[PDB]
């Protein structure tokens, strides 16, 4: 996801406290060990790769400070719970349709249906000043003012922005059927075969011919939900460049101080 | 997946990493030791180091807590796809067997002798009278689930008590006077309904 | 219903989001008295 | 607790003024910065 | 090896009071059942 989000002041403390847990392990050791020792133990219990033992009364302090490094490791695995399980538009009812803003500009193609839908109802007032002035001639190019990200977000027939949004990442369709209605099929009044045409639909419906296009043109596509990570790559580069630079200043120190001892 | 492939490279770094630095204690076995604190520390010089890296593997194990939190949290699942299944087709060949029934003298009844009469065969070993007839026998498992007008069980399921009696799907539904001038007045009445919406005020 | 409602109405609980609580400020004033209490005793008996 | 400290945590919301009881109103300048809140003129509440 | 050792061992690292040390293929096996260890617990918690 990121990097460190927990205010690296707080970080500068958990290391100055460790240095604070190193001058308390070291200057408690005259009272009945001083070069390197506690050190290493403060790296082992705050570390937590030993826990366990290695007066009194600095091993009370130090066991008080182990006590502060699993309430601390609670803390933070408990952050990375919450800011990691913790915490749009849905339809005609969003302020952001009652009261269409600027921010919020929505289209449809002129010498529409859709438009029909629009301009019968009433309560749709203000929203005559988005849809109106700035259609468009194709769907296509409301799709791609979703891909450009010109306009937030599109009223159209259900079947193909449902289908669109199977193919492909950029589309959810959102809210109810909006002017629930039927699709029918264009036939003059004085037609004399609405009847056995109607009655073919009948057919589709009763046996299932609705459900063979639903088979055949419909239901193939799907896209994913989103079920080895950015921090996890931060950690490689981090962890690397650590033990490069650590590697790098073993050679060094361990050089210097062997020629120390051999003075 | 590659997670893991990651964690492989790290510890062949890191091993042999430990290789030189127990070849620069020379001035006790990487076969041994070493191998076995790394399996003890993901689950002396560089050993307060390798304990940073044992801190880490803390921080691997807290991020992928939070990540099976993700998992088995964010399962829902159902049982019957509907027709496609044999259950109903098949009763007899899954024990035990299928137990659906229908009010006599219906639409879908039509329906699935238009489909199958075998089914209906089936069927009318479980019919009944009337619509608390399929809450009893769904509250107390006397029939499996039912096909019907899936408007009513739309209806009825939500007025169910604590509603773990689940229908067809998610909303799957199944099978998709004469010279009256009345016909262009309702028609038109009708437009101008669901142009207004108020069947969805009744709704 | 027609004019009111904005985005407060729709308050979320705006808790924080790391954190600065008391703690441990607190509890460092017992432990170094702690060895106040200890490091005095020196046993000259 | 870990769960319980989750519980405590998530499950804080605060506020600063009260309200007219507050010194912050009553003595701006009495603390640093002086407090800063106007009205449109002629109104009711500046008449209260 | 074969009385009372790897009772205490397997209590040891099972309890997680020592997931330390202490041919090697069982070892290999072993550091699994540790894995294991370390998921379940995970997961309860």
């Amino acid at each position: 996801s990121f990097m460190q989000p927990f205010q690296s002041t707080l970080w500068l403390l958990v290391g100055l406290s460790v240095h604070v847990v190193a001058v308390m392990l070291y200057l408690l050791d005259r009272f009945s060990l001083t070069l390197s020792s506690a050190m290493w133990f403060s790296w082992r219990v705050l570390l937590n790769s030993g826990i366990g033992e290695g007066s009194f009364s600095a091993r009370i302090l130090g066991m008080v400070w182990a006590g502060f490094a699993m309430i601390i490791v609670a803390s933070y695995t408990a952050n990375l719970a919450a800011f990691l399980v913790l915490d749009r538009i849905t339809g005609i009812n969003d302020p952001r349709l009652r009261n269409p803003s600027d921010k919020f500009i929505y289209a449809t193609v002129k010498q529409s249906s859709v438009d029909i839908y629009f301009r019968r109802q009433v309560e749709l007032s203000t929203m005559y000043r988005h849809m109106e002035k700035h259609n468009y001639e194709s769907a296509a190019e409301a799709i791609q003012a979703v891909r450009d990200n010109k306009l937030h977000a599109f009223i159209w027939d259900s079947a193909v922005l449902e289908f669109e949004a199977s193919q492909k990442c950029d589309l959810v369709t959102t809210g109810e059927l909006f002017f629930r209605s039927g699709f029918g099929i264009g036939m003059r009044k004085d037609s004399p075969w609405k009847q056995n045409v109607s009655l073919s639909i009948l057919k589709s419906h009763e046996n299932g011919f609705m459900e063979d296009l639903d088979k055949t043109w419909v239901r193939y596509q799907e896209c994913d939900s989103r079920s080895t990570f950015e921090n996890m790559a931060g950690v490689f580069m981090l962890v690397a460049g650590g033990i490069v630079a650590g590697i790098f200043l073993i050679f060094i120190e361990i050089a210097y101080k062997r020629h120390k001892d051999a003075r | 997946a590659s997670v893991w492939v990651m964690m492989f490279v790290m510890l062949l770094i890191v091993s042999a990493i430990a290789v030189f630095v127990f070849e620069y204690f020379s001035p006790s076995f990487t076969i041994g030791k070493a191998i076995w604190l790394l399996w003890g520390l993901v689950f002396t010089t560089s050993k307060i180091m390798v304990s940073v890296w044992a801190f880490f593997a803390v921080i691997f194990l807290a991020s992928y807590t939070a990540n099976l939190a993700a998992f088995m949290i964010q399962r829902f699942v159902d049982q019957v796809t509907g027709l496609s299944d044999k259950k109903f087709q098949r009763p007899h060949d899954y024990s035990p067997p299928f137990r659906f029934g229908t009010v006599p003298n219906g639409s879908t009844e039509r329906n699935i002798r238009n489909n199958y009469p075998y089914m209906h065969q089936y069927m009318t070993k479980f019919n009944q009278k009337g619509v608390e007839d399929a809450l009893v026998s769904l509250k107390t498992g006397k029939l499996d689930a039912f096909i019907y007008d899936a408007a009513v069980l739309n209806y009825k399921a939500g007025r169910d008590e604590g509603c773990k009696l689940v229908t067809i799907g998610s909303g799957y539904i199944f099978a998709t006077q004469k010279g009256s001038p009345w016909k262009r007045q309702i028609d038109l009445a009708l437009l101008q309904f669901v142009g207004d919406g108020e069947m969805e005020e009744l709704e | 219903t027609l004019w009111l409602t904005g985005i407060c109405h729709n308050e979320k609980n705006e808790v924080m989001s790391i954190d600065n609580m008391a703690g441990v400020f607190y509890m460092l004033a017992a432990a170094m008295a702690l060895s106040l209490i200890t490091f005095i005793w020196e046993h000259l008996f």
